[PDB]
C-alpha cells in the first residue's frame, strides 16, 4: 500500500561529518536517490520530478559550522527547516552496529507530537518520510533497527537503536543522532506563505 | 500562525494508516508519555535512560503487532548481507574493544608486579619457615609415642 | 534485485542450499544443481554468454544473453549504438526559412 521515495541534494560546503552524515543516512533508507550538488530554490522539485521522488532532502548551509535540513513532498506540500547543531556520524567507534541496510525502521513518538496541529504534521512527514515502503526495491525483509524520536524544550531529538536477543531482548545505541528545531514552515514546497515561524 | 494552513496541509498528506494494517504504517506512536518525567535532562545520563525506555515501549509494541502479523522479527542470523557499518569499521570497533581490554590488563598487572617484587624475598622467607615449623611438628609427632 | 543482499562477497552460502532471502523474508532455494559433465563442459568451451561472476540470486554464473554481447561489440568497436536513427539525415534547415527585412 504506503509507497514513497526521497531525494538527498547537499549544497557547496557539506564537511566530513555533514558529508558523512548524509552517506549513512542514505544507506538506512533504501529508498533514497543521491545528487551531486545544488547552487542559487524551487529547481529542487523539478529534480524529485525527474526521479518520480514523493519526497527531497535538502541539506543547507549558511556557514561550516550550523547544519540545516528541509524536508518537504516535492510536488505541492508544505517544507520546514531545521537548526541542526548537535552531530554525531556514523563513523564514531563508540556505538556497534550490525543493522542491516535498508531494512523496515520501527518509529517511536512521544505525545508532545499530538499535542499540536504542527506537530502532528512533523510527526507524519517523518513517518512517510522516513518509513520504508513494506515493497521498496531496495528493503530487506527482516527487523534489526529502530529509530527513535523525542522531542523536548520545543526541539526534538533523534536517536536509533539496535535490537538484539539472548538464550527476552535488548538494544544498544547505533546510528548518528542530533537535536533538531523547528524553525520556520512554508504552505508550498520552498514556497507561498510562512505559516509558521518561531 | 493560524493551525488552519497545517490543517489543511494534513488533509492532503494524512494517509488512511487506521484503514491498512499496521505492517504498511510501520510506526509506532509512543504516546500516554510526555517525556516531562525526564530528571534533569541537562545530566546527559538520565536523558539517555529515557529515551532508552522510550524506545524499548514502542519495541515491545512493534514485537507485539509484528507478531500479530505474519512477518518475521527476529533475524535468523543465517541470512547475510550488507551490514550498515562495513566490517572494516566492525573490526576497528573490535580492535579498540581489545585496546580497552589491555589497558585494564596492563593496569592489573602494574598493580601486581611490583608488589611481588618487592615481597619476593619475604615469600620466599615465609615459605621456607612454613616448610621448616611442618618439618619440625612432624617430626615432633613422630617422636612424640 | 529479488535476492535484499547487498555488494557482500558470494563466498557465504556455499555450504547452504540458499542464497539469503528475498523480499517478505522466505529462503531462495539453490536452483543451480547441476552435474560434473555439465560443469566441465562449460569450463573447457566456455558458454558465449560466459562472464565470470556469478548472480546474486543464484550460484550458476551470470552469463549474458547474445543481444548484450551484440550491443557490447557495437560499443566497443565505435558501431552505432541506437538502432534505426538514419545517421545521414538531410539537414532540414529551419531557420533559413524565414528572411530578414
Amino acid at each position: 500500500m504506503n509507497k514513497q521515495r526521497t531525494l538527498l541534494i547537499s549544497s557547496r560546503g557539506v564537511n566530513y561529518r555533514h558529508r558523512h552524515l548524509i552517506q549513512d543516512l542514505s544507506g538506512l533508507l533504501p529508498h533514497s536517490r543521491k545528487e551531486p550538488k545544488l547552487d542559487t530554490l524551487q529547481q529542487l522539485n523539478e529534480i524529485a520530478e525527474l526521479y518520480n521522488c514523493n519526497n527531497v532532502l535538502f541539506f543547507e548551509a549558511r556557514k561550516h559550522q550550523d547544519l540545516y535540513l528541509w524536508l518537504s513532498k516535492p510536488p505541492n506540500g508544505p517544507t520546514i527547516k531545521f537548526y541542526i547543531q548537535n552531530l554525531h556520524t556514523m563513523d564514531e567507534l563508540n556505538f556497534t552496529g550490525n543493522c542491516l541496510k535498508g531494512s523496515r525502521p520501527v518509529l517511536s513518538f512521544d505525545q508532545r507530537f499530538e499535542s499540536s496541529p504542527h506537530y502532528q504534521l512533523i510527526k507524519e512527514l517523518l513517518v512517510h518520510n522516513f518509513g520504508v515502503p513494506p515493497n521498496a526495491r531496495k528493503s530487506k525483509p527482516f527487523i534489526d533497527h529502530v529509530m527513535s524520536f523525542s522531542i523536548v524544550d520545543d526541539k526534538i531529538w533523534v536517536r536509533t537503536y539496535e535490537i538484539s536477543h539472548s538464550t527476552d531482548i535488548s538494544l544498544v545505541e547505533i546510528g548518528p543522532r542530533f537535536v533538531m528545531t523547528v524553525i520556520l514552515i512554508l504552505e508550498g514546497s520552498f514556497g507561498g506563505p510562512k505559516i509558521y515561524e518561531n | 500562525n493560524n493551525t488552519k494552513a497545517m490543517k489543511h496541509a494534513l488533509e492532503r498528506v494524512q494517509l488512511p494508516w487506521k484503514k491498512h494494517s499496521f505492517q504498511e504504517h510501520q510506526s509506532v506512536t509512543s504516546e500516554t508519555n510526555t517525556d516531562e518525567h525526564i530528571k534533569d535532562i541537562y545530566d546527559d545520563t538520565e536523558r539517555e535512560l529515557a529515551f532508552y525506555k522510550q524506545s524499548l515501549d514502542a519495541v515491545l509494541v512493534a514485537r507485539d503487532e509484528l507478531k500479530r502479523l505474519k512477518v518475521p522479527f527476529k533475524r535468523p542470523l543465517d541470512y547475510f548481507a550488507e551490514m550498515v557499518k562495513s566490517d572494516e569499521h566492525m573490526d576497528k570497533i573490535k580492535g579498540k574493544l581489545i585496546e580497552e581490554a589491555s589497558d585494564k590488563k596492563a593496569r592489573e598487572e602494574a598493580r601486581r608486579q611490583r608488589q611481588l617484587k618487592k615481597f619476593g624475598k619475604q615469600v620466599q622467607n615465609a615459605t621456607l619457615q612454613k616448610r621448616q615449623l611442618e618439618k619440625r611438628e612432624t617430626l615432633e609427632k613422630i617422636k612424640s609415642l | 534485485t529479488q535476492n535484499t543482499i547487498g555488494n557482500i562477497p558470494l563466498s557465504a552460502y556455499d555450504e547452504m542450499p540458499h542464497i539469503g532471502y528475498d523480499i517478505n523474508g522466505k529462503r531462495i532455494m539453490r536452483p543451480a544443481k547441476g552435474s560434473a559433465l555439465d560443469q566441465l563442459l562449460d569450463s573447457i568451451e566456455l558458454p558465449e554468454g560466459w562472464t565470470g561472476l556469478l548472480d546474486k540470486n543464484s550460484g550458476s554464473s551470470l552469463n549474458l544473453t547474445k543481444e548484450e554481447l551484440e550491443l557490447i561489440s557495437k560499443i566497443q568497436r565505435n558501431e552505432q549504438t541506437d538502432d534505426s536513427i538514419n545517421p545521414y539525415e538531410p539537414l532540414i534547415d529551419w531557420f533559413t526559412r524565414h528572411e530578414e527585412v
